[PDB]
């Protein structure tokens, strides 16, 4: 009898979290999977292991649906067709293949049910090497990560990320005179992801939270601990670092029932003569939080600031790519030189300081997006 | 036992008992005990058999859609598995509650033994259209396992594709006999007939199809700009297309917000046009299934500028509403309400009611909001009642609150921001469309904000070029384009409120007025009515603005003002059913009111002087004013309260006519 | 540098109510006739087939005259075209084989077993060779007459697994009919399959030429094939005409059961080749369904 | 032998005798003259090709069964409607048939004219009657209509197959040399063509929905049709809805439908030694007119006995009635924009740019212009653009552009790239679609200054010349210019000259022949009239114009004053 298989039957993802490296120094085991790799170390000798990379997102798909197994129905023998996927693209199958229209003389026509086929929600993101990575004089370099199953929407671009996942090989891309001889491209199959800054929005009250911020209350003054350990490399500033922390808790957001919204977060300006170490307490400020982005005065310019109108090819549209106020979204820009902005500029902080919103109306683009940044 | 279709949790039978039965004995007071809604239960509303009385009421009309709420279903008992089944499995659910609805329509004219023949309801083909199928989740939140279900998303209408021939059935003749046959399309594919099925004519690959002889379907592709409740970290805005079919097709504009119910699909798409290889990845997409127009929160489109549209709608005969239906208590309650004699008052203080005081800024708009009369010559002339507002004003007036108000309150209309946007990005330009790879037409803000009100912040910090567009749109309301890709002349009919600064960004007593608003004359012209806003210190005023914006963070969630949906439907009202005309003693006492002012400006730019706009502006007021009070007639204290507000908003009360300076003491009452 | 996707099938659906004519119904009732068939109280060909998988005797030997008693229809499908029909009832032997080889020797204490081979006698009137007719092309015929000679065993080929030469493509093809005389119906292909079927998805103009095929013989499998000649008995012939003789093929357990000299009854297909007298002639043999000894020499 | 359309018959039998059977009563005598039997004797005088049938008397007949089933199935049922008029002219006229001469039946007057958004699919193979703006059309191009096909091997010739849309081949082959029915091939010389445009039309200005683009059709014009439309004026077509192969529909979002072919009676073996062709159906609505009308570009030759010719005889009588008119001028000059109050000079202005002058060419052949081009400058809201509205919604062949929203390809002509193709057009910019008419531009001031060196280049041309890629050509741009402005500040400044307000170049101003400033000057009376005019205006709506003339008669009055040369 004919059956369907344990790939048609299986309700789950299976994923492979990489062992610690605290755990394989208790066994004097030393874990390849473990140790963090930047982007220029994965050689071609590192296939098809499971690795871990450390690096920040650039770049992230939108999820989509990637067929794995394609389901058919055929009318003349009632039987359901299935074809396995693996690759960007198929040929569809078109007359039925079942083993009674098989011997039969009269074979039955296939027809594509969306339904019954198995599909994986897909993303493909580009992780960057870090700078402290990048060799002397060198441009940093990007890899492709493929994100299947229940990982997909944990990658964010911005993000310092550990991705553990398979090295894998893939269909050769680019021009075929170039290619000598079985050349492969590369992508990482992700199994799991660890931030480096975690989000305030994922934060839950564990019982290991909870431990250490009772020993934070109790051990009291936490208001001037807080803000006297912000950049402690810097003396003094005492109201400065307490206007800072200030700035990183924000207030709360009131929401009118007539749909009228005042903001809750904080915007805050360091003036002042050069040499107090302003442009280091912003850099201080924009590690600590999770969503910092920092920013020259001349060196973002305003389309990298708002927005622009890019086209997608893994997914194959146009969307619309932020600029750095939108990676700091429900984050903190950092704007260093804000007296030598531009005027343009100046007008999209100015709607983002309060409205939080940008607003573009060119010839690509007629939207609004929200830009919810606290500014510093 | 129980037959279910395969891949499904569905019985035909038990869904069909289950519908028939939700059908029969569905109560509103079923769905008031649902939304814990007691107190507002009544007798005559709720009691009544509902989905009877609309299935009676269908009869009469001769429409064929049913619009049906999702939520009544979970409201009934016995239908609670029924609306999982539907928003899970909508192509098997809809088609059996089709089925139910063509039964009751025959069970209710043979049962009750009316006079309607049994034929002609048969003949007709019964469709429901679900809507308010759950919460508008966000659209790339959607997982793959989300693939033909029932969702609801909220977007605006950026540009839809021209009606496209679907091909339903395939008409074939033969080239040597003249037969002719008829094929039904079966999921997308016609088998073409290898050879000729008379039993004369044998000849293979005979059979030709004729193009023009089969039958097509209407099917359109609408790019919808998503505006999700919800938006995570770091999210651009992003368009979907959303396909409908029959008469759903050109039922929605550019630029007009709706709530689109569909299912969720998904296709594979061929990589090249000459292979038949497809590409794994699939493209998402919504077929449509309702379309909501109507929101109580915001006004209705004004049907001035959809009259051949409402006229295509009947003809089509798609039964959607661009309008929302008044009962005969509420327009009695709008009929009391327009009784009040703190009528202006009672409307201008619910405007924004977490904006506080700014009263005469609230009148002008509202008036804007009401507008002046539409008048259309017999001979081609028109004049639109259009009312074009500038806030100019010191920091800290709320005037980007009063903008995004009027944003949130218009039916299509556009907010857009100084130096955010360009004159070509307002007017219309070519952008290339990512499904045909074609060169295709999209409006620019100001035509999508037509019969509605552009707001602009940062007024002042628009550049010349871009500000020099908005010259037609204030005076004729239209822009006349002549580019390479439209030589055309487009209707933006448009109001527009605009908010600016000061030149020191906040306002100068030393400098005049002119100076301080720091706009060309032909540009400052064109608005109604210019309002300076400014910043008074005084005990009394700052104390009690003070105390009004600590009273909103009492509580988490926060005189007597009129609820925003009988606001918007009052106004709705008063715009599609009051047209007041000018009558002798508003005439005279305008042509005195603009003599006056003429003469006014006589004296010694520092100034601005009474221009003829002004006494347009002054006919538009004193029509919205009448259209307010729902009077047909403009008479002369409308127009004395047109006169009071255009002088109130400059403050010409306190500035001196001669220097032309504002002083802040002497008259100045915040 | 990734796999073949797979492609699989599992029943669903009722589908179309089945037909007559269709493969699977007429193997089915085959099926059906084997297995249920009595001839006084014993299921005789059930029975049958279950020794002859004892003894490794990879055929059945059916009585054609119980055809009609059990079912018209598939008779006058077999009788009318033996061709298409033959194959469908060696498919229902070795299904029903298939049932037998897995129960029985699991039960008793890898194993591949081929497709069965259809011996079928009659006991129906007997053609004579020379009122043989154009209206027998492609039918069963009952005949008798005298063998005069057999000729060697030749080797044919079912399973051969072939290799592409340059591309090294490993394909395998089965043959079950060998019924055609001197003709290939089935022979190597004329260029690699490799590129059509495009398994792998790397696909590293590459062509590998005609004939690229190479049978590898210590994995392939063969059976034997016999020529024989039937002549009229030499009792009934006209004085001054030379008696007439045919060809005759026999193939697998039909081979060396007959010696020159022995009259025999014979059961076979009427068949037609061609070979290199007229425009359109082509030489009658018959393909050996079942051989008859009238006497057994001692 | 052939099966026929029992209903196609009766169509064909009610139309033969719809062809004779029609008669009208006389409306000066009351004779009963039969219009269509006249027609057809009148095409057999002149070798005309098309037969015009108003579709009113076709509905006449019967109970409105013919004109109904007509109108439905007009692509079904038209191969019978020419077979019935072939019969009819073989009747009557035999000598029409003999050069076989093709005849073009065409249908006006329906009831109903369709906007292009009103396009549905149930009416694909529908006579129906739509209306839209010529933005485009192309040259005048031989289709295969009756080809000449000869088959490879037999190499006999065969004519007469007819082609339907796409080209198609011959399965027949009735030599009896041949056993293969596929191959093929065409002389093109043999073959019979016949003519074809295709325009594109665009939606009407007030057509177009509240926040919509304008969207286009492309509509074909075969045999006498040709040649009728011309680009910027409003075209009624009628004809029939049809139906085109689109490639564009490949990424669209939903199912596509494909056409497989069918196999359930195709006997087959597994002999050895299984591929299948399936063909997309993805079309566009097009529209086939038959019947080509020019409406009027405005709301409501150049020898003056053509055009007289063409008034009745009540209208010239009033034509020479205003010619009779001692005050005539004052009446012309009063009737220009009667919703402007006051300003004489710049009516008197607008008046004589319509009217023109003549042009002129020396023996060098330097050609002097007789368009005259006018500049209104001066404070805000003087009606400036009043005027400017009035005379692109009065004079024909009048385009009303923005300075700002114009293009230097958008006003004198583009080329343009379509769907990806190789190919390139042209399509006419402001200036043509305003030649021998007026270009009216409002806000000069606010336009670019290449747009501004693009312009003076046709101003002193009169030509728009063409280099762009691969397509070089030079263009006619014989236009008057009616610009409006608004000095450097806003206001008009005394104090300083003309060229000091403007901050148009000095080759813009140098041709314009009339520079209108228009002050504004608060006086008590003036302003009080005014008002008094402007709410007069907005209370009375239409009743509040005056003028001396309508603007039907000052239209012809203007037309007949064209044709002298003084
Ligand atoms: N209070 C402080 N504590 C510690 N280091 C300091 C302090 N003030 C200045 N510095 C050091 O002095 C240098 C000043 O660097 P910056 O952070 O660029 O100062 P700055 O305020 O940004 O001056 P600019 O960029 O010219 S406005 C750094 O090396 C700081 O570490
Ligand atoms: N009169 C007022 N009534 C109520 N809330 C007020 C008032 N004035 C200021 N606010 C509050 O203060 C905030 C200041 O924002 P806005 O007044 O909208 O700024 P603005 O008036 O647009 O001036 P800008 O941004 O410098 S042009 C508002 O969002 C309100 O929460
Ligand atoms: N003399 C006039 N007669 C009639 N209406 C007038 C007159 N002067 C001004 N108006 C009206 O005042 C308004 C001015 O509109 P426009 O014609 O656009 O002014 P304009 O002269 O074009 O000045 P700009 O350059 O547009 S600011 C319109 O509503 C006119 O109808
Ligand atoms: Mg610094
Ligand atoms: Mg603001
Ligand atoms: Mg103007
Ligand atoms: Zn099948
Ligand atoms: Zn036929
Ligand atoms: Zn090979
Ligand atoms: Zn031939």
């Amino acid at each position: 009898t004919e059956l369907f298989p344990p790939n048609l039957t299986r309700r789950y993802f299976l994923y492979f979290k990489p062992l610690s490296q605290n755990c394989a120094r208790r066994y004097r085991k030393k874990a390849i999977s473990s140790k963090p790799l930047s982007v220029r170390q994965i050689k071609g000798d590192f296939l098809g292991q499971l690795i871990t990379v450390r690096g920040i997102i650039t770049r992230v798909s939108d999820v989509k649906p990637a067929v794995e197994v394609i389901a058919y129905t055929c009318d003349q023998c009632g039987y359901e067709v299935f074809q396995e996927v693996n690759s960007r693209t198929f040929t569809p199958l078109s007359e039925c293949t079942s083993e009674e229209c098989s011997q039969n003389q009269t074979k039955g026509q296939l027809f594509m049910s969306t339904r019954a086929s198995k599909f994986s929600a897909f993303q493909e993101c580009k992780i960057q090497e870090l700078s402290q990575q990048v060799p002397v004089g060198h441009i940093p370099r990007s890899l492709n990560i493929h994100v299947n199953g229940t990982l997909v929407r944990s990658l964010s671009p911005g993000d310092i990320v550990d991705v553990t996942g398979i090295f894998l090989p893939a269909p050769y891309t680019g021009f075929k005179a170039l290619k000598a001889g079985l050349l492969t491209e590369t992508y990482l199959e992700a199994q799991f992801v660890r931030q480096h800054k975690k989000k305030f929005a994922s934060f839950s009250l564990t019982s290991d939270v909870e431990e250490r911020v009772m020993e934070l209350i109790t051990s009291g003054d936490v208001y001037n601990r807080l803000a006297k350990s912000i950049a402690p490399e810097i003396y003094g500033n005492l109201d400065v670092k307490k206007a800072l922390l200030l700035l990183l808790v924000g207030g709360v957001d009131k929401r009118v029932g007539d749909g009228m919204k005042i903001r809750g977060d904080i915007n805050v300006c360091l003036m002042g003569d050069p040499g107090v170490a302003k442009s280091q307490l912003l850099k201080a400020i924009c590690k600590i939080s999770p969503r910092g982005v920092y920013t020259t005065g001349k060196g973002s310019s305003g389309v990298g600031l708002t927005a622009a109108v890019m086209k997608d090819p893994v997914t194959d549209e146009m969307i619309l790519e932020g600029g750095a106020l939108v990676l700091a979204d429900n984050g903190i820009c950092c704007i260093d030189e804000f007296d030598k902005m531009d005027e343009s500029d100046r007008t999209a902080i100015h709607e983002v300081m309060e409205q939080q919103t940008i607003s573009i109306s060119k010839a690509g683009i007629n939207t609004t997006l929200n830009a919810r940044t606290s500014i510093l | 036992p129980l037959r279910i279709i395969w891949g499904t949790n569905v019985s035909i039978q038990e869904c069909t008992t289950n519908f028939r039965n939700f059908l029969m004995s569905f109560k509103y007071k079923f769905r008031k005990i649902l939304d814990e809604r007691e107190e507002f239960i009544n007798n005559t509303t709720d009691e009544e058999l509902y989905y009877i009385k609309q299935l009676n009421e269908m009869r009469e009309l001769g429409t064929s859609n049913l619009n049906l709420d999702a939520r009544n279903l979970l409201a009934y008992k016995q239908t609670e598995d029924l609306y999982h089944q539907l928003l899970n499995y909508p192509q098997e659910v809809i088609s059996i509650m089709d089925q139910t609805i063509k039964d009751c329509m025959v069970s209710l004219i043979v049962d009750n033994n009316l006079d309607y023949d049994l034929d002609e309801i048969e003949t007709k083909f019964y469709k429901v259209r679900p809507y308010n199928v759950g919460s508008c989740k966000g659209m790339r939140e959607l997982n793959p396992n989300d693939i033909d279900k029932l969702i609801n998303l909220k977007g605006l209408v950026l540009r839809s594709t021209p009606v496209i021939p679907d091909m339903k059935v395939a008409f074939f003749k033969c080239n040597v006999c003249d037969h002719t046959m008829a094929v039904e399309i079966d999921r997308g594919v016609i088998q073409e007939p290898a050879r000729c099925e008379r039993i004369d004519c044998n000849e293979p690959n005979s059979m030709s199809l004729i193009h023009n002889r089969c039958s097509f379907a209407d099917k359109q592709v609408i790019k919808l700009q998503e505006t999700p409740d919800f938006v995570p970290d770091g999210q651009t805005p992003h368009s979907i297309s959303l396909c409908v079919y029959d008469e759903l097709v050109d039922s929605c504009r550019a630029g007009d917000r709706i709530e689109v119910t569909g299912t969720f699909r998904s296709i594979p798409i061929r990589a090249n046009s000459r292979q038949r290889v497809l590409k794994s990845l699939y493209k998402t997409y919504v077929d449509v299934v309702h379309v909501k127009k109507v929101s109580d929160k915001r006004l209705d489109v004004d049907t001035s500028t959809i009259e051949q549209e409402l006229m295509q709608n009947k003809v089509d005969h798609n039964e959607v509403e661009e309008v929302r239906q008044i009962t005969d208590q509420d327009l009695a309650k709008i009929r009391e309400v327009a009784a009040r004699e703190d009528l202006y008052s009672l409307l201008a203080r619910s405007i924004a009611p977490s904006i506080y005081e700014l009263e005469d800024v609230k009148k002008g708009i509202l008036l804007q909001l009401f507008g002046g009369t539409n008048k259309t010559f017999t001979k081609g002339g028109r004049y639109r009642g259009d009312i074009n507002i500038l806030l100019c004003g010191d920091p800290s007036t709320s005037k980007s609150q009063i903008l995004q108000y009027v944003h949130k309150i218009t039916p299509r209309g556009v907010y857009t921001s100084g130096k955010g946007s360009s004159a070509v990005g307002l007017t219309a330009y070519i952008t290339r469309d990512v499904d045909t790879k074609q060169l295709v037409l999209e409006s620019g803000a100001l035509v999508l904000s037509d019969g509605g009100v552009c707001c602009i912040d940062e007024f002042d910090k628009m550049s010349d070029s871009t500000r020099s567009v908005l010259h037609e749109v204030m005076e004729q309301q239209t822009i006349s384009i002549a580019k390479a890709g439209i030589i055309t002349t487009l209707n933006a009919r448009s109001s527009i409120l605009a908010s600016a600064n000061p030149i020191g960004s906040r306002y100068n007593p030393n400098l005049p007025v002119t100076e301080n608003i720091d706009l060309p004359p032909p540009l400052l012209s064109r608005f109604d009515l210019v309002y300076l806003v400014l910043d008074k210190v005084d005990e009394k005023n700052d104390r009690e603005l003070a105390k009004h914006l600590t009273n909103l963070y009492l509580e988490d969630k926060p005189d007597d003002v009129l609820p925003v949906e009988f606001l918007t439907m009052y106004i709705s009202y008063a715009k599609e059913h009051i047209h007041p005309i000018i009558t002798e003693a508003a005439k005279t006492e305008l042509v005195r009111a603009y003599v006056g002012m003429r003469k006014m400006g006589d004296d010694s730019e520092k100034r601005i002087t009474a221009t003829t706009r002004q006494l347009e502006s002054m006919i538009r007021l004193a029509e919205a004013h009448a259209k307010m009070k729902l009077k047909n007639v403009v008479e002369l204290e409308d127009v004395q309260e047109a006169v009071r507000l255009i002088r109130s908003a400059i403050k010409d009360y306190a500035t001196d006519p001669k220097t032309g300076k504002i002083d802040m003491n002497l008259v100045q009452t915040g | 540098s990734f796999d073949r996707p797979e492609i699989y099938s599992a029943p669903v659906l009722q589908g179309e109510s089945p037909n007559d004519d269709d493969n699977t119904e007429i193997i089915k009732s085959f099926k059906n006739f084997i297995l249920e068939f009595r001839l006084d109280s014993q299921f005789i060909y059930r029975d049958q087939l279950r020794n002859n998988i004892l003894v490794k005797n990879y055929s059945l030997t059916v009585n054609m005259e119980h055809l009609i008693g059990y079912n018209e229809d598939i008779y006058k499908k077999l009788s009318d075209e033996p061709s298409d029909i033959i194959p469908l009832f060696e498919t229902a032997i070795t299904q029903v084989a298939k049932r037998i080889s897995i129960l029985s020797r699991a039960q008793s204490a890898l194993n591949s077993l081929p497709t069965f081979q259809l011996i079928l006698n009659s006991n129906a009137n007997q053609i004579p060779l020379r009122d043989l007719d154009s209206e027998h092309v492609s039918k069963i015929v009952r005949l008798s007459g005298i063998i005069i000679s057999t000729s060697v065993l030749s080797s044919r080929a079912t399973y051969l697994s072939i290799m592409c030469r340059n591309c090294r493509h490993t394909t395998s093809i089965t043959i079950n009919n060998f019924n055609s005389i001197t003709g290939n119906t089935v022979s190597l292909p004329r260029s690699c399959l490799s590129t059509i079927e495009s398994e792998s998805s790397m696909a590293n103009k590459k062509n590998c030429g005609p004939d690229p095929y190479i049978i590898i013989h210590e994995s392939s499998k063969f059976i034997d094939q016999q020529f024989l000649k039937l002549q009229e008995i030499p009792e009934l012939v006209p004085v001054g005409e030379m008696p007439r003789n045919l060809t005759m093929t026999c193939d697998r357990y039909l081979t060396n059961k007959v010696i020159p000299g022995t009259r025999v009854t014979i059961v076979g297909i009427y068949s037609i080749y061609n070979s290199k007298s007229g425009v359109a002639i082509r030489t009658p043999y018959i393909k050996i369904l079942g051989i008859q000894s009238d006497v057994e020499t001692s | 032998k052939k099966v026929d359309d029992v209903t196609g018959e009766k169509v064909r039998e009610a139309f033969e005798q719809f062809l004779e059977d029609f008669s009208v009563q006389s409306t000066d005598t009351g004779e009963v003259e039969k219009v269509y039997r006249a027609q057809i004797e009148f095409m057999k005088i002149y070798d005309l090709n098309t037969i015009y049938i108003d579709y009113q008397h076709l509905s006449m007949r019967e109970n409105g069964a013919l004109a109904m089933a007509i109108s439905e199935q007009y692509y079904r049922f038209l191969p019978f409607l020419q077979k019935g008029l072939r019969r009819v002219v073989r009747k009557y006229a035999p000598e029409l048939l003999n050069t076989e001469r093709v005849f073009q039946i065409s249908f006006f007057n329906l009831p109903t004219v369709h906007r292009i958004r009103d396009i549905r699919s149930e009416k694909i193979g529908s006579l129906l009657s739509i209306s839209g703006t010529v933005t485009r059309t192309s040259e005048v191009r031989p289709e295969l209509y009756k080809a000449s096909f000869t088959c490879d091997m037999c190499r006999a010739i065969v004519d007469n197959v007819e082609q339907s849309f796409k080209y198609t081949e011959p399965t027949f082959c009735p030599n009896p040399s041949c056993e293969n029915r596929a191959f093929w091939t065409l002389n093109v010389t043999r073959s019979r063509f016949l003519d074809w445009q295709k325009v594109r039309i665009q939606e009407n200005a007030n057509e177009i929905p509240t926040g919509s683009m304008p969207r286009t059709l492309d509509v074909i014009l075969r045999g006498d049709s040709v040649e009728r439309a011309k680009p910027g004026d409003r075209c009624k077509f009628t004809g029939v809805e049809i139906v085109v192969p689109d490639v564009t529909q490949l990424g669209l979002p939903g199912v596509k439908p494909s056409s497989t072919l069918d196999t359930r009676g195709i006997s087959k073996t597994t002999e050895g030694l299984r591929s299948l062709g399936v063909r997309d159906l993805t079309y566009k609505i097009s529209f086939l007119a038959c019947h080509v009308i020019s409406i009027g570009s405005n709301i409501g030759e150049r020898d003056q006995e053509v055009f007289l010719n063409s008034l009745s005889s009540d209208e010239i009588n009033e034509l020479k009635e205003m010619v009779k008119d001692e005050h005539i001028y004052d009446k012309l000059v009063r009737s220009i924009a009667p919703a402007v109050f006051g300003h004489e000079a710049v009516k008197k202005g607008i008046l004589l740019q319509m009217l023109g002058g003549v042009h002129k060419s020396t023996v060098e052949g330097i050609k002097l212009r007789g368009d005259i081009n006018i500049c209104v400058v001066g404070d805000p809201s003087t009606s400036k653009s009043q005027f400017l509205k009035y005379v692109v919604g009065f004079a024909p062949r009048s385009v009303y552009t923005s300075g700002k929203a114009s293009s230097a390809a958008g006003l004198t002509a583009a080329v343009v790239r379509d769907e990806e193709g190789g190919d390139y057009t042209i399509e006419a910019g402001a200036l043509m679609l305003a030649d021998n008419g007026i270009c009216c531009i409002d806000e000069f001031d606010k336009m670019d200054i290449s747009d501004q060196v693009a312009i003076h280049e046709a101003m002193e041309q009169q030509t728009i010349s063409i280099a762009k890629a691969g397509i070089h050509a030079t263009l006619n741009a014989r236009t008057s210019i009616l610009a409006a402005a608004n000095p450097v500040g806003g206001r008009y400044n005394r104090k300083l000259s003309l060229r000091g307000n403007l901050n148009m170049t000095a080759p813009i101003m140098s041709r314009f022949d009339l520079f209108f400033v228009i002050l504004d000057d608060c006086n008590e009376k003036i302003d009080t009239e005014l008002a008094s005019h402007i709410v007069d205006l907005h209370m009375k709506r239409d009743e509040a114009i005056e003028p001396p003339f309508s603007a039907e008669q000052l239209r012809r009055y203007i037309k007949y004053a064209r044709t002298f040369k003084p």
